[PDB]
């Protein structure tokens, strides 16, 4: 409540100015997506140290990635549609196959060694009996074995996955610069002199049958029940990689649906396009 | 001197280390030093813990298993206090030997190790192509030739490039990095032409003009921020390289041209950028705030487009069109074909623009460190303002600056303590003469003193200006600071005034310690006190002239007489608590115990009796003037009757008052008592309530009356106000060369732009005029402006309007100052005493100037600098004649004035006196103009020879300032001997040779037989209230006490024909 | 001497900031000072710890939020002996860091920022209708005349006063 | 890095003028010679030395390691008024209390003052200042001012002088110490040269500093380093004036000015502090009235104009230490 | 609210004289249908600066 | 605001009751899980409030 106190007295949000440093609302307000388009950023996030509240700081700085900013190498040389000047993608783990421990289930470690401390405090304070904190304890322990078993199927077969899907032809628009504190996606518009401009990017409300909706539940049958090829305890099941063709061909056939579906309204618009006109008094300066 | 000479050297590559020192550089067996394996310290206001290591260490990627480490948890210990030598030492000494590089050693003498490439692959774990390539084979890491050592990892790899991440310089920062170094493949100079064409498609890229290890690199930064900050402080290092490398000295710096080149940028860069080539900075070792600094040199940006002619102007566009283009002065280029025909191989960034001309701008001041500015503007420039806007200052906040109704004293201890005399003069009181002072009495107590005087009286009050320093002398005794102080000391007499409690004494010279368990609360001091305390000082002064310690005879006595004499009782006593039978006996009305309360006149059965009596009775106001004549006659028979010694105050110090209290005291005793008119300096500095010191001796008192002593004339020369005084006005707007103000002060702020137009309008009013900023963030300029009637004298001579502005153009924006904390300046500030001297002395005389007729100039010998030109009335033309007024003809011819540098001759055959003309000459007889003493014979030559040439003119007025012998003999019994003393019987004033003194019969006795024309004049009180209302000056206490007897014993003469 | 001078002036408005010096007038960066930011002084008899801060500070509401910091939670640390200073001088930092008045920083030389609306705005967590009128609009507080300073307040709420 | 004693670094050397008379002629001969050597500039080896070996540099392990002792509290005695209680004050940024003459008030525990910041040209206001109190008497052991006087401090970024000399003083009783010129923040009055003609400026002495324009012509750094010596001369009894192009003309030049404005002929020396920069040329010039006569007051061919006289335009770029490795 | 201070400050209302010039009453007043049929003017359509 | 002030006015109200109650359990010699059982109906109420 204190932490808390001061944390959401700084300013639930920021901005960034133009000399770079942040500065805070100072005012509590519940984020609401719309924000997430304007100059605005989450506080939690920000990692800005601030004094007595140093608590929030540590477990939002659980929150920081772990991976890096590939450079969308392959979909350049193929010459891929691509709407940033330099392309660039964020894989979420490093590959690590030199290292007697997996660095990404070492970190995951630490996050639970820092939650678990901060839930024995708020056990020790809330008069919990010893028994229910040893089972509490044994859980945590339990998640960071099963994550010590996961962590190679991720850090060494999901990024590959993830540089692959990087280099797709139809994943044109920069993600994620991997930097939360200060990311803010590239917003282009279809702007037009003759009318109101529509951004390629809003919160319009059609939910895709439902995609833009997001439980982070799935995590949990994630780390605690399933199966990866790269972990076998040892069957050695042979890894898959994936005929480009199928995932070639579908981009593809969305790219020629989408250039013939554009065409009967845009040879129109250029046949008109001088023909929005001003209205235009003249005046004569002559006798004749 | 004029080609630039430097050593260039690839520091870079020099500080990687050779491969067989790499498993020592860690230092495994040798713990790690302060100045040499690293620097850290504490920003105690920021709170924060700055880390730099040094060395080979100073470019170094921390592994995550590095950053597990206590060393850099160690700020998270804290806050706040500093972390001690000890942990971080040894904690640093862990990590340190945790670091082990991968490497070969290898017998060869040319090889280095690859410090960055084995660095970056220890840090990710070995698990990047360029890491692994570094496992399998870490002799790779070695190299002879710098370039070749990048080379053989991109061969290796197959790779066109790699990226470095950068840490930030202080390790304690684990924030995420601004950029990253991206090396590429080169070689050839061609593919470097290559990589940049390319990279002109690129986003938020830069690369320097010469890259290290001659392997091309470029920053690719996050954020356009991130860019702006780095081209920001590359810019600065640039600017400070190129500074020295104009003063011709050997430079070793890495590279020609630090600034960096936007590749690719947003407008912002390319502006900073631009600005960034054209060097506007002055060369500046003020310490800058380093932090802001982007926003300074966007701000010089603004400022630079903002005011340059259009040719520079057009320049600066084309710069920030052609951003790709690296523009560089001639020597810039000299000094790379140079280093070129040096080492062929190099490589160099190709895109140049050489300058064929340096521009001509002016360089702006830059002091970005804290400090208010106090500019001395000058009264005329190169700038003519035909007719200038109004400037509105935009109002002040008090949190910003404040503005107290009086400036507090800074003085010695001492001085505080500072009793002046005055002796009477007078050997007889015939008895018409009391007719004619009892009607002046009479007539200025009826009719009451003036209005001006008794608020400066009541203005100025003598507590709040000692209290300051009575408070300071409290805070280092409470915290223990003090210690040592001779008893009986002045300074023991302050610390018993400056605390309410016992001060104890383990020996004579050794305070006794603060007891651990308490501190006592300061001393309450009403304001009266202080001054009983100075006339206590001066009562055991007058009983013996050398006495070191203050403290009270033993088996003696002593009685304040007033009302709320209680503090003075007290301090006293404790004062004396050491000395055995020291009684402090206290009276007056409204007193409290230990003080007798008793109303006057005194119960006629009392019998109040001492070896000293300090009166100080009040007078009860609402009385006839018969009333307080026999009342304060009746006071001076009671403190007489019963002392040896006494120092009564007179609250209306008439020479009839006065004169009749020696008369009584004659009626009394039959043998005359030895009185003097003693002030004490802690008295308040404008009262005229002069105490008279009385004290019978066995000799006959010969000239026991006083006349026109000059405690008395504070008194008489006081009448009734004509008009209402000035009150300080602080007006905001400031009208440009507009001659109506009045006397007061100039606050506001406003906009930097718009800010040396300000000081450029300002200069007409004000000597000077303190300037500065709240912060970089803030766009507006405070300002602070005394009116001073000299300056407002000067530039209204005449219609011209001419300032230094262009000038104050180069101070904008950083130039001006920086203060974040608050201002106190006051609506009246402190002087010295003789320059006050010289405004009554101004007055007495510029008030005369305006009632004479006809003569049309004022020749003033010795107005040095024209500080004898507010005695001049505007039409009037000014000759100066000071062979040490320095000339610019400009201003001659611009206010009208003449200044004849030469010596002005005192011979009477080669004197140039001329009709219609008024001759100042004030203070010039005491001194030849190299500054030594003028012999008294020679100054009775000097006025002998001045009354010699004006015998034979017409409309002719000379005055003639000269200091009285009489004085001398004042201030050798005077304790107050501060700015103005007597040495070797030559009167010394502060910054002068002692000058000897005239005697005033004696000139008097020349001018009679002379025959010319004369009047002996003063500056009065009237005078005195004229110039420190008009200049915002009060007076000071140990200066108010000292300067009626100053100004009454340094009489005018004024000639006439 | 017979007439009364007086230069009279309105120190509360004079005590009121520009706009621009809001954000640093709480003073972030530097640690505050007795006999400039604030004095404390304790009766040793009476027992009492009595803090009257100065300058702006001077008048000044506390929010609840503001009353849940341990400088206020000081004097209970106690009885009796004076708080050292070290404590005092470091707790006054951290909640004098603590407050944020929202305001509009602006160019123009004549405006001041309303101290007391802006502080009696916070204090309330802005749910006063004075409150969300400095919220929606911050530049209102700013103002050049004193007097129309709550003039525009008044009209802009249509309400006859304020308490 | 100069290695050397405490005492060392306040050490001028002045020299006394020769010559007896200075006819029409040698005015010219030697006005030709210094409008050739101004206008056509000084050697770039000699001012690249002059550029190089910065005396900041020299001095600043000397003054740091002043510091460091006095922080960790191993320094303790000293006299007051004493050449290393100015260098204590010089090394350190906070006041120095004296609990007694001989000993210095003990760190207060809490805290450690941050160091002195010095500029360039600091450290040698500092030696022309004990250049004047021991030029005023010779044999003073305290060079603290004297009470009730004041001094004041000409040229750019004087302020860290005035701050050390203020807090060297700091218990002497009313010691004025006044600071000038071009970029000065306060406690320095900021203004440019030639001085506003109404501004007064007075003093005990006057350490002028002034630095040369430089894009200048020779008649105007002639008249205006005139100016300069007269307004200098004019407020001091005593003076220290720089002179940043000491040409023989120059200088007697100057004493002819002087002789011009005051009858009697001033007692000058050309001074040369230690802790200004070594091959520096820009000689001082102590400049006091006395009652004598001043007989052979011009200077020729003095070592301190000599510094600047035998300089003249370089034959060929200046030699830069090679590190050759074969 | 500020615009709203400054408008309002000016007169919610204003008539018009014989020369044509606006004269805005200077007072914060609510309109009713009454003033349709008289000289006063509602000031927000006044579109004078 | 995010949170209401009321909502945590009480919330410190069982901020001082439950260390009021702890102390009392303490000091009366009362078994952990007892304890555990009150504290627990203590944040429950906490944040029915809420
Ligand atoms: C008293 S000082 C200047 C103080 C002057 N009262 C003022 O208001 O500034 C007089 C100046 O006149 C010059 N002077 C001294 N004796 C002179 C003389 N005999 N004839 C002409 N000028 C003289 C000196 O240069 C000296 O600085």
């Amino acid at each position: 409540p204190v932490e808390y106190g001061i944390f959401v007295q700084r300013g639930a949000t920021y901005t960034i100015n133009a000399a770079g440093e942040f500065e805070f609302s100072g005012r509590n307000e519940k984020w609401d997506q719309a924000l997430y388009l304007s100059e605005h950023f989450p506080a939690l996030f920000s990692d800005v140290p601030l004094a007595g509240a140093n608590t929030i700081i540590a477990i939002m700085r659980l929150f920081t990635p772990q991976g890096f900013l590939r450079t969308d190498d392959l979909a350049i040389a193929a010459n891929f549609p691509r709407a940033s000047r330099n392309p660039q993608t964020y894989i979420p783990y490093t590959n690590q196959r030199g290292t007697v421990t997996n660095e990404f289930a070492s970190r995951f470690r630490t996050i639970v060694a820092t939650l678990a401390n901060v839930v024995n405090e708020r056990a020790v304070q809330d008069d919990m009996q010893k028994a229910t904190r040893s089972c509490t304890k044994q859980w945590l322990r339990h998640l960071e074995t099963q994550f010590d078993n996961i962590a190679v199927a991720h850090t060494d077969h999901l990024s590959v996955v993830y540089a692959t899907m990087s280099n797709f032809m139809l994943n044109f628009t920069n993600n994620f610069s991997g930097n939360h504190a200060t990311f803010k996606p590239d917003q282009y518009v279809i702007t037009s002199p003759e009318g109101s401009y529509k951004p390629i990017i809003e919160r319009q409300g059609e939910t895709v049958d439902g995609l833009t909706i997001i439980d982070t539940s799935i995590v949990w049958p994630i780390l605690c029940q399933c199966t990866y090829p790269l972990v076998r305890q040892s069957i050695m099941e042979e890894i898959v990689y994936p005929d480009p063709s199928t995932t070639l061909s579908q981009s593809l056939s969305v790219a020629q649906v989408l250039s013939k579906l554009t065409l009967p309204d845009a040879f129109i618009n250029m046949i008109l396009s001088g023909g929005d006109s001003v209205v235009m008094r003249t005046y004569q300066t002559e006798a004749d | 001197m004029w080609h630039y000479t430097s050593i260039n050297n690839d520091t870079r590559v020099a500080l990687d280390p050779k491969p067989n020192q790499i498993r020592t550089i860690t230092k495994p067996n040798t713990v790690p030093q302060l100045g040499t394996d690293y620097l850290y310290t504490f920003n105690s206001q920021r709170r924060s813990h700055t880390l730099r290591l040094l060395g080979p260490f100073q470019y170094f990627n921390f592994s995550e298993t590095d950053r597990g480490h206590p060393l850099f948890r160690l700020p998270l210990k804290y806050p706040s206090k500093a972390i001690p030598a000890d942990e971080l030492i040894d904690n640093l000494h862990s990590w340190m030997r945790s670091v082990h590089l991968l490497h070969v050693r290898s017998e060869d003498n040319t090889l280095r190790y690859n410090w960055m490439l084995g660095v970056y692959a220890r840090s990710t774990n070995y698990t990047t192509p360029v890491g692994q390539l570094v496992v399998n084979a870490p002799a790779i890491l070695n190299y002879s030739n710098p370039q070749d050592a990048f080379n053989s990892v991109f061969v290796a790899l197959g790779i066109d490039y790699i990226d470095i991440p950068i840490t930030n310089s202080n390790i304690f920062d684990d924030s995420s990095t601004p950029y990253n170094v991206r090396i590429w493949h080169a070689p050839t100079m061609t593919e470097v032409n290559h990589i940049l064409a390319l990279m002109r498609k690129s986003t938020l890229v830069s690369t320097h003009s010469s890259w290290h290890w001659n392997v091309l690199h470029t920053f690719h930064y996050r954020s356009e921020s991130d860019m702006i900050d780095h081209f920001a402080a590359k810019i600065l290092e640039d600017w400070r390289q190129k500074e020295k490398l104009d003063k011709g000295a050997l430079v070793e710096a890495d590279r020609v041209i630090q600034r960096l080149i936007p590749l690719s940028s947003s407008t912002y860069v390319q502006r900073l950028a631009a600005i960034g080539a054209l060097y506007p900075n002055e060369f500046t070792e003020n310490v800058l705030d380093l932090s802001r600094l982007s926003t300074a040199l966007l701000q010089l940006s603004d400022t630079y487009y903002q005011h340059a002619n259009d040719q520079l102007r057009r320049l600066y566009r084309r710069m920030y069109n052609d951003s790709r283009t690296l523009y560089m002065t001639q020597r810039h280029q000299e000094l790379l074909l140079a280093q070129i025909t040096a080492d062929p191989n190099i490589l160099l960034y190709p895109y140049t623009y050489i300058f064929t001309t340096i521009p001509t701008s002016m360089n702006y001041i830059s002091n970005t460190g804290q400090g208010r500015i106090k500019h001395s503007l000058t009264v005329t420039g190169a700038t003519e303002h035909d007719t200038v806007a109004d400037i509105v200052l935009g109002q002040t906040g008090e949190d910003v600056i404040t503005i107290s109704m009086v400036e507090p004293m800074s003085i010695a201890v001492e001085d505080m303590y500072g009793y002046v005399l005055d002796t009477p003069t007078r050997d007889i009181w015939p008895a018409d003469e009391q007719i004619e002072q009892k009607g002046d009495a009479v007539a200025l107590y009826d009719t009451k003193t003036s209005r001006a005087l008794g608020m400066f009286n009541n203005t100025v009050r003598i507590d709040d200006l000692l209290s300051p320093l009575l408070s300071l002398v409290y805070r280092t005794y409470i915290k223990g600071d003090t210690m040592t102080m001779t008893q009986g000391s002045l300074d023991h007499l302050t610390l018993c005034a400056a605390v309410d409690s016992d001060i104890t004494f383990v020996g004579n010279r050794m305070i006794a310690p603060l007891p651990e368990g308490y501190i006592p609360k300061p001393m309450h001091r009403n304001n009266s006190t202080m001054k009983m305390l100075s006339l206590y000082v001066a009562l055991k002064k007058l009983e013996n002239f050398a006495t070191n310690s203050y403290l009270m005879a033993p088996d003696t006595s002593i009685i304040l007489l007033g009302a709320e004499r209680e503090p003075a009782v007290n301090i006293l006593r404790r004062f004396n608590r050491n000395v055995s039978n020291v009684r402090i006996i206290g009276m007056g009305d409204r007193a409290v115990e230990p003080n007798i309360r008793v109303r006057v006149p005194f119960p006629i059965d009392k019998n109040i009796s001492a070896d000293f009596i300090i009166c100080d009775i009040n007078s009860y106001e609402d009385q006839s003037f018969e009333s307080m004549f026999s009342e304060t006659i009746s006071v001076v028979t009671t403190c007489a009757s019963a002392a040896t010694r006494a120092l009564v105050k007179i609250n209306h110090p008439s020479e009839y008052m006065i004169n009749s209290v020696i008369e009584r005291l004659s009626q009394l005793g039959g043998v005359f008592y030895h009185t003097a008119l003693l002030k004490t300096a802690s008295q308040n500095p404008y009262s005229y309530e002069t105490y008279i010191y009385i004290t019978p001796i066995a000799a006959a008192v010969r000239f026991p009356f006083y006349s026109n002593s000059a405690m008395i004339n504070r008194y008489m020369t006081a009448v009734a106000d004509d008009e209402m005084p000035i009150i300080p006005s602080i007006h905001t707007v400031i009208k440009g060369h507009s001659n109506t103000y009045s006397p007061g002060l100039f606050c506001g702020c406003v906009d930097v732009q718009s800010a040396p137009l300000a000081l450029s309008q300002l200069k007409s009013y004000c000597s000077e005029a303190t300037t500065w900023r709240v912060d970089s963030d803030d766009n507006l300029v405070n300002i602070i402006a005394r009116i001073d009637p000299a300056r407002i004298a000067l530039e209204f001579r005449t219609r011209s309007n001419t300032s230094a502005y262009h000038e104050y153009q180069r101070y904008v924006p950083n130039g001006l100052g920086f203060k974040v904390r608050k201002t106190r300046e006051f609506r009246y500030m402190h002087r010295e005493v003789t320059f006050i001297h010289k405004l009554m002395m101004y007055a007495l005389i510029r008030e005369q100037i305006s009632l004479t007729e006809n003569m049309t100039q004022v020749v003033s010998i010795g107005g040095r600098n024209l500080a004898d030109i507010s005695v001049v009335p505007l039409n009037m033309k000014y000759v100066v004649i000071d062979p040490a007024t320095r000339i610019e003809t400009l201003t001659q011819e611009k206010k009208n004035i003449e200044v004849q540098s030469r010596p002005f001759q005192f011979d009477a055959a080669n004197m140039d006196l001329e009709n219609n003309s008024i001759y100042l000459f004030i203070a010039v007889i005491m001194n030849e103009p190299n500054g030594a003493a003028t012999p008294a014979r020679m100054q009775m030559d000097k006025i002998r020879n001045v009354a010699t040439a004006m015998l034979t003119r017409t409309n002719c007025v000379a005055y003639i300032s000269f200091y009285e012998a009489g004085i001398i003999t004042r201030l050798d019994q005077s304790t107050a001997h501060k700015t103005i003393r007597v040495e070797e019987g030559r009167l010394k004033v502060a910054n002068y040779v002692p000058v000897d003194t005239l005697v005033e019969a004696d000139v008097t006795l020349m001018l009679r037989d002379i025959g010319i024309t004369h009047e002996i004049i003063r500056p009065s009180t009237p005078e005195l209230i004229d110039a420190c209302s008009n200049y915002g000056i009060r007076l000071g206490s140990t200066g108010g006490a000292v300067l009626d007897v100053f100004n009454h014993y340094s009489p005018v003469i004024k000639l006439v024909r």
